[PDB]
């Protein structure tokens, strides 16, 4: 609700925490070491 | 439709084969035989003249099953509506294969809700159930007392002639609380 | 593919779901928070801020390294009858650098638990860590070593269900999560017995498929593999897929090495089925004898598939189990894993596959003491795949024709769950798991209908409530 985002704004929290898992996302794949890997992300989590 | 002392046996033989089944205590009934003694009050009050009248909306007839006629104008029309069972299986399905998919319920007793559960084993949803009048305002100040009760009841009422004036302004308020279940889709 | 189906239905992976944060109670009698007492806390009064106010009293409990099985117990019989104690002997703690499993914390949460069997008080215990377990491959783990904690707590779980409460994961530093939820959480009847709390809420640990579609990337062996415990039946079968796959040169490790009954004719058959195969009687839980073992290996060929097998294991009941029980029993993994990473951060490691077993992956009787070094073994491969390191927790089951993995707990859980694994099998997942480059996969062939039958029996659980053949 826009009053929540104000609490979330007023108080200056962040809300990137990580990936979601209720979506059932593989997760393993999503990194590798390598950057250049076809499947893999680079971010480790954002607000979602 | 049973006699009385006859209700109980037809409830009695139904809630053993684990279905729909209830009894009511209304005296009277329709679509079923009774008014097979009376035959003086449903065709001696007809006088109307020879000269045209006008209509309104069309109705669908529904004392023949998926009946397409949309009236019978008929002096043993209150009969057969009294007598001739609706058929009521057909003219569910009927509506329920086309969109008819809400049963808007007038009073408090129906007797479509065994249609309804034969809707739900088929197609078509929504199927509604409306219930009657539970009294209203006692005046404007006595307002709110069973006028809460009339709105609770599926009879809405016009709350901008409650506030028409009382010095009443708009306040934000916590909306629709959503219920929530998971439903994901996954590749 | 069809082949690969068993597979898909051999390697697991863990997922944390969010579950609930259990149903508020309002406690009563007494709830203890023990911790240590060298530093001044602030999690200990967010902990209290939350405990008073859940309708029970707090009292201090202070325990030190090994203070003995016996202190807490009378000191929970002085206070009196207590509803539940929260181990805050886990916080902000690093990790001793003499061992993994030397870890203070492990060695206070088992006396504590043997403290309370023995003081007949009955109540649930909740142990309080700091990012000890990843809720996801999102975040990181901040210490391997205290995963030992949670691997022993699953293990503990199915030792004494009422005295056993379950841990309670919270971000390292912060405090908040623990006065926002610590108290629904300990009188929760939800009934989860692995709670991670983060910021965006809370989070149960839970078993979940692992899909196959059989990716076209494929690991080669190629370069020199280290297996330590290659004498040992784990590494055994591990060295001989590799020679059969085609790997160039071998370096199978042990303390016994050539004095191992069998050392020869495993060497001859990776010789057979491969090349330049060799074996060598070096301790590896010595970090300078790794290093010296490196140094030896020929420059001809880079080091890239360090395949830690090498496991002791004696016991792992819990009315025994102490820290330094277990930092004796499974040295051999921890330091030895320990030393292999420190040493190959400047190592280009296409696979650092650590052999890890289902006794961290599911509670285990008997191999309390045998847990935390899989666990450790988990956490590791945490931290290091998050890095420019691949790694690959298999936690294998129990190993056909292979020693350690075989023994009475063994055909226990024979008797009531996993039975051995094919090899020709569990290679081809071994395979699949690095084709992925999978984190942690759990390869077992666990049988849901009868294993869960003395699983969730003592101790209903959501961990095994994300499988869709579990709820049979």
């Amino acid at each position: 609700t826009p009053e929540e985002f104000w609490e979330l704004l007023s108080e200056g929290r962040d809300a990137v925490a990580g990936l979601p898992t209720d979506r059932g996302w593989d997760l393993d794949s999503l990194f590798h070491p390598d950057p250049t890997r076809s499947g893999t992300a680079h971010q480790r989590g954002g607000g979602f | 439709a049973g006699d009385s002392d006859e209700l109980d046996r037809l409830v009695a033989s139904c809630t053993t084969e684990c279905i729909r089944a209830k009894r009511l205590a209304v005296d009277y009934a329709s679509h079923s035989s009774h008014v097979e003694t009376i035959r003086d009050a449903l065709h001696a009050e007809l006088g109307e003249d020879f000269h045209p009248l006008p209509g309104f909306v069309p109705f669908f007839s529904t004392v023949t099953g998926r009946w397409t006629q949309p009236d019978e104008l008929d002096a043993g029309y209150w009969y057969r509506n009294l007598r001739r069972t609706v058929r009521f299986a057909d003219a569910v399905r009927a509506l329920a294969e086309q969109g008819y998919r809400t049963f808007l319920e007038v009073s408090a007793h129906p007797i479509l809700t065994a249609a309804i559960e034969e809707i739900g084993d088929g197609s078509g949803a929504d199927l509604s159930a409306i219930h009657s009048l539970r009294r209203g305002d006692g005046s404007l100040a006595d307002f709110g007392e069973a006028l809460s009760r009339a709105f609770a009841a599926g009879v809405a009422v016009d709350w901008e002639s409650v506030h028409l004036g009382t010095g009443a302004r708009r306040v934000p308020l916590p909306t629709y609380p959503f219920q929530r279940e998971r439903v994901w889709l996954e590749p | 593919s069809t082949e690969v189906d068993e597979v898909s239905a051999l390697r697991y992976r863990i997922e944390w779901r969010p579950t609930g944060a259990g149903e508020p109670a309002r406690l009563d009698g007494t709830w203890l928070v023990a911790k240590y007492a060298g530093t001044a806390d602030e999690t200990s009064t967010a902990a209290r801020e939350a405990l008073e106010s859940a309708g029970a009293r707090v009292r201090e409990l202070v325990v030190d390294a090994r203070c003995g099985r016996d202190e807490l117990a009378e000191r929970l019989r002085s206070v009196g009858e207590v509803a539940g104690v929260l181990s805050l002997l886990a916080v902000d703690e690093a990790e001793p650098e003499e061992a993994p499993l030397a870890l203070a914390s492990l060695a206070d949460t088992l006396s504590l638990v043997q403290a309370m069997v023995s003081a007949e008080l009955g109540c649930p215990l909740w142990t309080v860590t700091e990012s000890a377990v990843a809720t996801g491959p999102f975040e990181r783990v901040r210490n391997a070593a205290h995963g030992a904690l949670w691997g022993v707590g699953r293990v503990i779980a199915l030792e004494n269900p009422a005295v056993w409460g379950g841990l309670v994961d919270v971000p390292a530093g912060s405090v908040a999560e623990l006065a926002r939820h610590l108290a629904a959480v300990v009188s929760g009847g939800a009934g989860e017995d692995q709670l991670a709390l983060r910021a965006d809420g809370v989070y149960g640990r839970r078993w979940v498929r692992a899909a196959a579609p059989a990716t076209d990337d494929e690991w080669k062996p190629t370069g020199t593999v280290l297996v330590t415990g290659g004498t040992g039946g784990v590494g055994g079968q591990i060295a001989r897929w590799l020679a059969r796959r085609g790997a160039p040169h071998l370096l199978l490790v042990s303390r016994s090495g050539p004095d191992a009954d069998g050392a020869g004719e495993l060497v001859a058959e990776l010789e057979a089925l491969g090349a330049r195969t060799t074996v060598a009687a070096c301790d590896v839980t010595d970090r300078e004898s790794v290093r010296e073992l490196l140094g030896g290996i020929g420059d001809d060929v880079p080091l890239s598939a360090v395949f830690h097998a090498a496991a002791t294991l004696d016991d792992g009941t819990v009315d025994t189990l102490t820290g330094e029980r277990i930092e004796r029993a499974s040295r051999a993994k921890v330091l030895g894993a320990r030393n292999l990473h420190e040493l190959t951060r400047e190592l280009d490691l296409t696979a650092f596959v650590l052999f890890s077993s289902f006794a961290s992956a599911f509670g285990a009787p008997g191999l309390g003491g045998y847990a935390p070094g899989n666990a450790y073994l988990d956490g590791l491969a945490q931290q290091r795949r998050s890095d420019g390191l691949p790694a690959t927790a298999v936690a294998w089951g129990t190993w056909a024709g292979s020693g350690m993995a075989e023994g009475p707990v063994a055909d226990r859980f024979r008797r009531h769950g996993v039975i051995e694994m094919p090899p020709e099998t569990a290679c081809r997942a071994l395979q699949n798991a690095l084709d992925r480059a999978e984190v942690c996969p759990i390869v077992i062939d666990v049988r849901w209908d009868r294993f869960l039958l003395a699983y969730t029996a003592q101790r209903p659980t959501r961990l095994f409530d994300e499988i869709d053949d579990a709820r049979r």
